């Protein structure tokens, strides 16, 4: 049936390509807004312009709803699927149950579109959090709840591939990438309950017309069950890429199979029971529970630091492999002329200030110093907007050959770089603006350009914000010409397209064996996963159902 | 190189794990520290305190805003506040410097936030609910209140005022 | 081959940025308490 027959041999390339293009359009649409939001914090109202340009945007708030929902819910969802299915698949040279996989992609696209409609329409400006009582169009919630259920498909699909690879290999340790994605999708499952409880139990009845109110203290404690771990579900696909592909683009080998399983293991143990850190300023939630999740959230920062060493040491060892030699010898030896590489490694750099952001945030009482301020977007752009995202960008310059057969012309490649550096220096500039302004009490989710005399002392950050606005505008634009020219390109020389993903080899130890074996107790720890959820969101959910107090929704835009 | 390198690394990561743990605990120590002196005043009242947003503004201590400061100790004042679509009540909130002010805050509409610019008063205001926090206003003068939670379209406008008296 | 100085520098800078931020904020917390 095919003249790129691909898809009767490796058809999973078909599903993956599609997914990922979705993501990126989501990202290209959502992000359109961001530079505007940027000049806003710049104290410059670009919404006259934007408004004209695309004329259907009613308010800053709809803008920030699209940018929010499409960039951080939708774009990171379609990357995670694409990656944490297409890789475990290939490391096992196995075909994902492709019946389901296109169910997966369909749910997504339906869900998205079902949902996208009220949003362009202005009928669900309630932010990517859709904190009730602000009350969204029913086609928003069913829209979103499907598109997220779209990942329960993918949970099964992957567990499929695990189930059967083990039928083919009795007494044989789960290979790394496949192992990562199992403990991943389990993790996501525990974590996905919260929003899914909130959508079924409350959001849908209430928005369908089938009740007058949701109690908004539950509404948001269910929301945060999920709504924390989700950032871990954005982040881990980029760790997969970083841990087991990056060091080979780097010139090198990953220095520990065990270590990377260890960290992943920990994101199944401590990613889900921690979302009262998001509620340090909530009422009716007991200070000791808040202090426990405060403790738990500190533990969860641990895997990520261990990641710091494993990943930095790999890139270091490569550095010395390509004849690096000072204390920073190893750095300039790395292949700075590769977008596959430059992207996540720049992303990793602004992860260092980004993490130090999270750890503050997570320290309970210290949160009262920055909660709901520009500070927050500061932290969270460093994390997902740069790290997860740039990883995604760089991985065009390998995933795209792998999946299209289309190659990267040396002048498309020189573009990537420009973008990846233009993007990164943007975030960094914008980081400083937000964090700073954040600390001068500048709130967040606010059209502050509309009350231009209101943040007297934010004068100087506001400049960084302006400038970053211009930079990432330029940056984003370059990225559109680039993306639609690595795709609007008939020249496919797919000798490089069958070509298998540049996985990185391990430096094994003797320890490897006894320890990798204990972390492969997968079923067991996934129970400790739900034990930890039960005990944590446990006597709090007890309570707030013992005392529901639903309240009429409002629409206020 | 190669498997001489693997030992070094595994032992180093141990050193790392160890120092991260210490440093993190110093933090959990330090956090806790704050949690036992006064400045944990701003932490919300954890006890559920149900109200009714529809009649909050017609009956109760939020129904009459001349009646929102309410002396309650030799040195204590309860302040009943109302955070509603696109201002705060009372405006202004006149409390004495030196005093332990006990803010009690709730909403007739949607969640807003109550960030008393210049303090760690930073509480989320939830319809259906009273958020309670303590503060002791030490130096007198003027404190602006910013709503720091999107509550719809007059959001960027939603401020108020505290006048701690000299 | 030897001691992985590169990575240590990386967790040093890390570890200090972590301190810079945490100590710094703590401070302010008080400043405004
Ligand atoms: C994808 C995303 C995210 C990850 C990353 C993320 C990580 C953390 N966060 Fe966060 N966050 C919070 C605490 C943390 C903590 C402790 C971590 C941890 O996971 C951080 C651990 C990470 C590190 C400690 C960094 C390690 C550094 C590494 C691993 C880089 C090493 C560099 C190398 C190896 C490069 C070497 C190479 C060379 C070339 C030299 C808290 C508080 O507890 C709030 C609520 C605050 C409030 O008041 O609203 C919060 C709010 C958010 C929300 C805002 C949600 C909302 O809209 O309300 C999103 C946007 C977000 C996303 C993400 N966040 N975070
Ligand atoms: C051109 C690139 C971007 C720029 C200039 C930008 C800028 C901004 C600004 C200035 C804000 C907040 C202003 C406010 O709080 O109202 C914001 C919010 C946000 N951004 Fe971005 N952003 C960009 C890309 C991204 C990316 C790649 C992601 C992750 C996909 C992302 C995720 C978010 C989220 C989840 C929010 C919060 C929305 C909410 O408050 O509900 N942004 N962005
Ligand atoms: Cu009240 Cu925003
Ligand atoms: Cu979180």
């Amino acid at each position: 049936s095919e003249i790129s027959r691909v898809y009767e041999a490796y058809p999973e390339k078909k599903a993956t390509l599609y997914f990922l293009v979705l993501g990126f359009l989501a990202l290209i649409v959502g992000s359109l807004f961001g530079p505007f939001q940027a000049l806003n914090y710049g104290n410059v109202d670009a919404y006259p312009l934007l408004k004209r340009l695309l004329p259907f945007v009613q308010s800053y708030y709809q803008g920030l709803t699209l940018h929010g929902v499409l960039n951080a819910i939708v774009f990171t969802q379609l990357f995670a699927q694409a990656i944490m299915v297409y890789l475990p698949a290939r490391e096992l040279n196995m075909r994902p149950n492709m019946g389901l996989m296109w169910l997966s992609w369909w749910m997504a696209f339906i869900g998205l579109v079902v949902a996208a409609l009220p949003l362009l329409a202005n009928e669900a400006t309630v932010l990517y959090t859709f904190y009730p009582p602000l009350k969204g169009h029913w086609a928003f919630y069913l829209g979103a709840s499907v598109f997220v259920l779209s990942t329960w498909v993918s949970i099964y699909i992957v567990l499929d591939l695990w189930r059967r690879w083990k039928a083919a290999n009795p007494g044989k340790v789960t290979p790394l990438v496949t192992y990562m994605a199992v403990v991943f999708w389990l993790m996501w499952f525990l974590a996905s309950l919260g929003l899914v409880l909130e959508a079924v139990l409350f959001l849908l009845p209430w928005s369908f017309g089938l009740v007058e109110g949701v109690d908004p203290l539950v509404a948001r404690t269910l929301f945060w069950w999920t709504g924390h771990p989700i950032v871990y579900f954005w982040l881990l696909p980029a760790y997969a890429i970083i841990y087991t592909i990056l060091p080979k683009q780097a010139g090198g080998r990953l220095v520990s199979d065990p270590m990377a399983r260890l960290a992943f293991l920990l994101f199944l143990l401590l990613s889900t029971p921690v979302g009262f850190h998001h509620q340090f300023a909530d009422p009716g939630i007991d200070p000791t529970w808040k202090m426990i999740h405060s403790v738990l959230t500190l533990f969860v920062a641990v895997p990520s630091l261990m990641t710091a060493f494993t990943v930095a040491a790999s890139l270091e060892f490569a550095g010395r492999l390509r004849g690096g030699r000072g204390l920073f010898g190893w750095i300039r030896a790395l292949p700075w002329d590769n977008p596959a590489f430059v992207a996540p490694v720049l992303g990793l750099l602004g992860f260092i200030p980004g993490g130090a952001g999270g750890i503050v945030n997570a320290s309970f009482t210290l949160d009262y110093v920055v909660h709901n301020t520009a500070w927050v977007p500061g932290h969270f752009h460093l994390q997902v907007a740069s790290l997860v995202t740039l990883t995604a960008m760089g991985s065009l310059y390998w995933l795209l050959p792998n999946l299209t057969g289309k190659p990267i012309s040396d002048a498309q490649r020189r573009l990537g770089l420009a973008v990846v550096w233009l993007w990164f220096l943007g975030m960094m500039i914008m980081a400083v603006g937000l964090h700073w302004a954040g600390l001068l009490n500048v709130p967040r989710r606010a059209y502050i350009a509309q009350v231009p005399d209101a943040y007297p002392h934010a004068a100087v950050p506001m400049v960084f914000n302006v400038l970053a606005g211009i930079v990432l505008l330029v940056a984003l634009l370059l990225f559109i010409y680039g993306l639609f020219s690595v795709l609007l390109s008939r020249e496919r020389k797919p000798e490089l397209a069958e070509a298998p993903l540049p996985f990185a080899e391990v430096i094994s130890g003797p320890e490897d064996r006894r320890l990798v074996l204990a972390m492969d107790r997968i079923g067991f720890w996934f129970a400790v996963a739900a034990i930890l959820v039960v005990l944590a969101y446990g006597p709090t959910l007890v309570q707030l159902f013992g005392h529901l107090n639903p309240v009429p929704g409002w629409r206020l835009w | 190189d190669q498997h001489k390198a693997h030992k070094a690394i595994l032992a180093y990561e141990k050193g790392w794990l160890a120092f991260s743990l210490a440093m993190l605990f110093v933090f959990i120590a330090l956090i806790a520290y704050t949690l036992a002196t006064h400045t944990a005043g701003v932490i919300p009242a954890g006890k559920l305190e149900r109200v009714d947003p529809t009649t909050v503004r017609q009956e109760g201590p939020w129904a009459d805003p001349a009646q929102a400061v309410v002396q309650t100790g030799p040195n204590q004042y309860t302040v009943y506040v109302l955070a509603f679509a696109f201002g705060y009540q009372p405006n202004p909130i006149e409390v004495p410097q030196g005093a332990e002010i006990v803010f009690k805050i709730t909403s007739p509409d949607v969640i807003h936030g109550f960030h008393v610019e210049g303090t760690n008063i930073n509480v989320e205001v939830l319809p259906g609910e009273v958020s309670t926090v303590r503060y002791t206003f030490k130096r007198p003068g003027e404190y602006r209140i910013i709503c720091n939670q999107y509550c719809g379209l007059g959001h960027q406008n939603m401020f108020g005022t505290i006048v701690v008296k000299e | 081959e030897e001691k992985p100085k590169g990575a240590l520098a990386v967790i040093l800078v890390l570890t200090l940025t972590i301190l810079v931020f945490w100590l710094g904020v703590y401070a302010v917390f008080f400043a405004r308490g």
